[PDB]
């Protein structure tokens, strides 16, 4: 599951081996290495690694359905990208050995959508945007209560907005609220060493009866 | 006989010649004999200055009925005690408050609750603790009081103190003491909500 060297790999296949038949199907050749690595990248060195790879272009050309869906991905037509994403739900099912990381993987994919489009905005509007996710208003801002649970941005929402507002300004403040905190757990600490300067040289401590 | 110079040596020899005797070995009594009302002309008065060493290793022979019925009298001039004769390096006045005001403490909620000593007794209490309301068990006492007893103000002066310097030097006090210390300063500090304080 340190699948960063493995699509490290995944983007070194050289065709010219050219025969394994327990090697992988250059299907799940192809599908396999890229969508590890859709799973691992960051976007820019990998569209290097995708739109500028040149050793896998074989393997690149070999699914063109995998092809345009992580392109218009990176290009976010989410709907039907996610959509032929979970219809390949069944299917890497129909992979042994994409059955074990399906919640893995979509997990971080629809992960991953989000980190996509969400950064550049402000304030997320949802209702065009749901629209596109094809997840139900609750279920979408669910999905983002999920997001709540972990996400980046200092973001609210009017529900009656149906939209959010993405993440706030001021750091420096911030450094100023985790300033006090330290300084209050810093005297904390202090006065707590104080006493134990005292119950150490004080000879304190607790027999066992 | 049994306190010519020694009830001489309170009142007069305390702070004098060669009369180092009672403070250093650290109680509704210090004498048990009929006249258990002449163990109150003059002790609590004046004060408990350099008199330290002898007379306790001298007179620790008798350490019977330390609850005489003095629970009043004997009890005023040691409020005296605590006000008038507090003292010198009053820590070692635990004694009397370890035999008899435990012995007290014993009765306080046994008839109600600390009635009597709280405040004043502070006053001594403090001559006690030299600086910082340094630590004994007459925290215990009372904040044990405050907490369970519905009295929780004498040491609402006490409260967030850094008190340190305690002593066990010679005993004085008890694993039990800052036990019971930070105990019902946990418990207080629920009470009165100052939970981080108390977790503390």
């Amino acid at each position: 599951r340190k699948y960063k060297q493995a699509a490290k790999c995944l983007l070194l296949a050289s065709f010219d081996h050219c025969d394994f038949p327990e090697l992988l199907s250059p299907s799940n050749v192809a599908i396999y290495g890229g969508l590890c690595a859709l799973a691992t990248f960051d976007r820019q060195e990998l569209q290097r690694n995708v739109i500028s790879s040149s050793s896998f272009k074989l393997f690149l050309e070999l699914e063109p359905q995998v092809r345009d869906i992580i392109f218009k991905f990176y290009e976010s037509k989410y709907a039907s990208c996610l959509k032929m994403l979970d219809e390949m739900k069944d299917n890497l099912l129909l992979d042994m050995y994409l059955a074990p990381h399906v919640r893995t993987l979509y997990t971080q994919i629809r992960n991953r959508a989000l980190i996509q489009y969400f950064s550049p905005y402000v304030s997320a509007d949802m209702h065009r945007m749901a629209a596109a996710f094809n997840t139900t208003v609750a279920a979408l801002e669910d999905e983002l209560t999920q997001l709540i649970l972990e996400g980046l941005i200092s973001a609210r929402v009017d529900s009656h907005s149906k939209i959010l507002y993405a993440r706030d300004v001021d750091q420096r403040s911030t450094t100023f609220e985790k300033s006090l905190l330290m300084g209050k757990e810093f005297q904390r600490r202090a006065k707590a060493m104080m006493l134990r300067a005292a119950v150490l040289r004080n000879q304190i401590h607790v027999k066992s009866p | 006989s049994a306190l010519e110079q020694f009830v001489n040596s309170v009142r007069q020899l305390s702070a004098q010649g060669q009369m180092t005797q009672l403070c250093e070995l650290i109680k509704s009594g210090e004498l048990l004999a009929k006249n258990l009302s002449h163990l109150d002309t003059v002790l609590g008065a004046l004060d408990v200055q350099e008199h330290s060493l002898g007379v306790l290793a001298v007179l620790f022979v008798k350490f019977s009925m330390p609850s005489v019925p003095d629970f009043e009298t004997l009890f005023s001039q040691v409020q005296l005690f605590i006000s008038t004769c507090n003292g010198e390096h009053i820590r070692y006045a635990t004694d009397t408050f370890a035999g008899l005001c435990h012995q007290l403490t014993n009765a306080l909620v046994e008839r109600k609750q600390p009635l009597r000593g709280i405040g004043i007794l502070k006053q001594a209490i403090d001559k006690m603790q030299m600086n910082t309301n340094q630590l004994t068990s007459i925290h215990a006492d009372l904040c044990q009081l405050c907490l369970l007893a519905k009295c929780f103000k004498p040491a609402l002066p006490y409260l967030d103190v850094d008190m340190m310097d305690i002593c066990k030097e010679n005993g004085a006090y008890d694993a039990k003491h800052f036990l019971c210390y930070y105990y019902y300063g946990g418990m207080i500090y629920t009470g009165l909500k100052n939970f981080e304080r108390a977790l503390y």
